[PDB]
């Protein structure tokens, strides 16, 4: 069941804040927007979710995930996101 | 990287599974004396008590099951000596004991067990107990024709002593371990992130507001 | 990771800020083993 | 689109995008030992109406709202007329719940409902005695409905990122503006009071907050439609 | 109001399990010292004892059933030692023992059991024993060929020692407890509202008379 | 809707209103005596997927820009270790352009392909031993892709309002933000060089400059998707 990350796990942020990615025209093209790691049972943004929750009830856990994201702005607006997965075993990407 | 590939069985992912594996839920203590104790102890059968599976059980709303409770006992010394004992599980509605020799303990309906102390623990199989089709951890709304207590949820109570008329001067600390046979629930809830202040309410400190997933340095950076 | 491909094109009288949700969630192929315990709880017990 | 039933007719879009609570649909009870000894009347005439309640002002800073049934319809027409007049009680909804907001408006609203939704008492204060409990008008709101003081804990002590277990659907005021639920009966025996115990709770909450340009409306109306369902009652007391 | 709506089972309700539940009627003590006590102990099998299943029986007339004894024993003090005791059951119409060392205790047809004090306690299945078709706790007429005395309903009576030459310097409260297999009953009797006054005849004080239902103040007011 | 080949998956509208260079599709290379005497490698899994280049930014004053084949893949992931370790290349290409831009801007964008498109050396200086080439840099600008300097001309000495008999669509701000062209290998030998010789070149240029109003983006973001098909490479060379 798709639940919510706290993907803007940071120290600035108290509230709802903490599950919304920002978003701005001020930042450039061609740069990271925002990036995360995918580890349920680990301490990061997936202990708010019940993946995370529930892999920490447990030891081993294997398979597929299913990752989605959904906007909230105007209907007018329109840009282009990148949405990049690299696999473990490698380094976050330099540049896009 | 012992990245592993293989698809592993689904039967430990069972509800039957994830509220199997007795454990404790409950420690008592019982001394025996002359008039400056009581000689005997009760307890309220309690779910909530320990925190690992009040977490496990307001995961959902909605549950019924039976129970198997396991009596197992030893002096605070540690050592087993041989003495009788007398368990008595009492049904809701009924009235507890009140003292050792009082006449509860010789009652009929309220069921009991006799056992030696070097025996092995004793053990009991309580059904579903409740008037409703199942329990309810949440009651939102009085049970008045002072809030929020679920009206059907005691299973009843324990109540311990040793069959004797003489103070055997004895220290004991009793603990039970508890098995769900045949669980079965409804409506999953999310699991409680907040530490709490007191039984059966949950409440929550509305400042000292933990967060679920702990703190890094920026958005950008992962690790 | 989430990169800009584009700058956010916005037309005119709109604050141009906006905010991305992330969800997540398993496929059926997911499979767990033995289980154990968890430590976010540091309560014991509370009576 | 329209929809017509009883006396009242509301119009939305053309959907069958709409939400199955937990995938049954409402239905009468059936024969239990109440169902044998007499009939609970069962009103399907003029009870089955489309409600709507008062608007709601969603803001810059708004928390979220929510409400508590049966107990919003207490005191609403002929329906809290048998619903504080039979200590029996049972029924399914069709909640309706749409936003009218412009193309230049942005900002995420989550629906969903709640089954034996519990408010909590802040104010830690570990006492016997003083056991600040919420107070009567707060966990009973009524009609108007309550708002939130911590919604990324639902005032419940529940996070709320993991609240998508519940039934629920989002409103984004950029796809659609309008959104529906269907929820049955849930508890855990058949009937039960109507006036002092709710089944389920709605709530509204902003997760992405409103934002705007100068010279728009500063205050979005969000507006909610209730219709019950195959509804039951039992027991005239006067 | 958790008004509950659901037809419960019906297997409570049958006499079988309303005499079910084995409960006790008899306690003993037996102290055995030198030529100051007895060393042994007598108990007449009554049913009668305790009143909270005398209530229960004379709610009808005419019984049957099987026994099921079971013994169970302690030191006042509460300890458990290893002694070996002698339970033996004696049929009507048969000697009583008189004595720690008498001869009844070596008879035959009286049977018996001999157990370790640290044994579980030990279980015993007495048949249906009257020569009537039924027990009778009522019997207006005399018994003549002092009055109301049922001629068959002693089941028999019980004996307990232990079993050594030597007064073993001991003080145990034994506690019966007593299960009923295949009751079968007969004539329904309406229940006795009255406290008793003395065993085996149903008197009652006709000056204190009790009332079944207390009493409010008027008849105009319910509550 | 959403197109994925490979690993890459990129979203678009429905459509079937796509231009074919010349009205022929992509195809292997018939039989040559190459074909007879060896078997050069057919990577259809992995060199094929949708690259998605920088984006590039329009302007009030933008000019316009450019590309070159396969000189833009010539340093991009596997595709690249091809081009640069095999001599003898053949390829055709799905290159899908979009624009995304609001409602409230205006302007109008042309896409064209064009072969053995030639840069020419401006600075005019009649002189042999002077020939004002353009550089390296410029008439291999790479993966970034350079500007122009004289559109009305596409620094070529060649008149733009002409240009129409290339495969052209037009990308007009109003109707579509989208556009889509397939080109086949267009030379004049079956193989050639990948790294020392473009087959062809991407133009874009304003053909009515952006305007927008006070509060506006000041920079419409458009980027170019191109994903090769029915690619061919010989003779690994280290």
């Amino acid at each position: 069941v798709e639940t919510i990350l706290e993907v803007n796990n940071t120290t600035d942020a108290t509230g709802l804040n903490r599950l919304l990615i920002p978003v701005s025209a001020q930042n450039k093209a061609d740069e990271l927007c925002a990036a995360f790691m995918v580890d349920p049972g680990r301490i990061g943004p997936w202990q708010s979710t019940l993946v995370g929750q529930i892999c920490r009830y447990y030891t081993q856990w294997s398979g597929s995930l299913k990752v989605t994201f959904m906007f909230t702005g105007s209907f007018m607006a329109t840009g282009k996101m990148l949405i990049a997965y690299s696999p473990p075993g490698s380094a976050q990407p330099a540049n896009r | 990287t012992r990245c592993v590939m293989n698809r592993n069985g689904v039967l430990e992912a069972t509800i039957s599974h994830f509220f199997s594996r007795s454990g404790l839920v409950g420690v008592v203590n019982l001394t025996d004396g002359g008039t400056d104790t009581t000689g005997y102890a009760v307890w309220d059968i309690d779910i909530m008590g320990f925190v690992q599976l009040r977490r496990k059980c307001e995961m959902f709303t909605y549950m019924r099951f039976n129970a198997e409770f396991t009596f197992v006992t030893t002096t605070e010394n540690g050592e087993a000596r041989p003495f009788m004992l007398q368990y008595m599980y009492v049904p809701p509605g009924a009235p507890k004991p009140t003292g050792r020799d009082a006449f509860q303990w010789q009652t009929a309906t309220n069921p009991s067990v006799f056992v030696k102390l070097t025996d092995p623990p004793a053990q009991v199989s309580v059904p579903f107990m409740s008037p409703a089709s199942a329990y309810q951890w949440f009651y939102d709304g009085y049970p008045t024709f002072t809030y929020g207590q679920c009206p059907n949820n005691m299973m009843g109570t324990f109540a311990v002593r040793v069959v004797s008329r003489v103070a055997s001067q004895l220290k004991l600390q009793t603990r039970v371990y508890m098995k769900l046979k045949h669980v079965r629930a409804w409506i999953p809830r999310p699991i409680r992130s907040q530490p709490y202040l007191l039984k059966n309410f949950p409440n929550y400190d509305s400042s000292k507001i933990t967060y679920s997933a702990r703190d890094r340095a920026s958005i950008k950076q992962a690790n | 990771t989430l990169w800009y491909q584009t700058n956010y094109v916005v037309p005119p009288e709109t604050p141009g800020e906006a905010y991305i949700i992330a969800m997540g969630a398993a496929q059926d192929n997911f499979t767990l083993k033995i289980c154990k315990d968890t430590d976010e709880v540091t309560q014991q017990a509370v009576l | 689109a329209q929809l017509t039933v009883g006396n009242s007719s509301i119009t939305t879009q053309e959907a069958a995008n709409i939400v199955l609570a937990y995938g049954e649909w409402p239905e009468y009870c059936p024969d239990t030992d109440a169902t044998a000894v007499d009939k609970p009347t069962r009103p399907d005439v003029s009870v089955n109406r489309f409600y709507t309640l008062d608007s709601k002002m969603w803001q810059e800073n708004s928390t979220g709202w929510y409400w508590k049934f049966p107990d919003v319809l207490n005191k609403t027409g002929v329906f809290g007329q048998n619903a504080q007049f039979h200590y029996l009680y049972r029924s399914g909804f069709c909640l309706h719940v749409q936003c009218n907001a412009s193309k230049f408006h942005q900002g995420a609203l989550l629906v969903a409902v709640i089954p034996e939704f519990v408010l909590a008492g802040r104010g830690s204060n570990t006492k016997p005695n003083e056991a600040p409990h919420p107070g009567f008008n707060t966990t009973f709101p009524g009609t108007a409905g309550a708002s939130f003081n911590d919604p990324y804990v639902l005032d419940s002590g529940v996070p709320l990122s993991q609240s998508l277990i519940y039934p629920h659907q989002w409103i984004n005021l950029r796809t659609n503006n309008c959104a529906t639920i269907i929820v049955p009966y849930i508890n855990a025996v058949p009937f039960d009071s109507a006036i002092n115990h709710s089944n389920f709770g709605l709530i509204v909450v902003p997760v992405s907050p409103l934002k705007y340009s100068s010279g728009a409306t500063t205050a979005i109306p969000i507006t909610v439609t209730i219709a019950p369902l195959n509804s039951e009652f039992g027991g005239l007391r006067q």
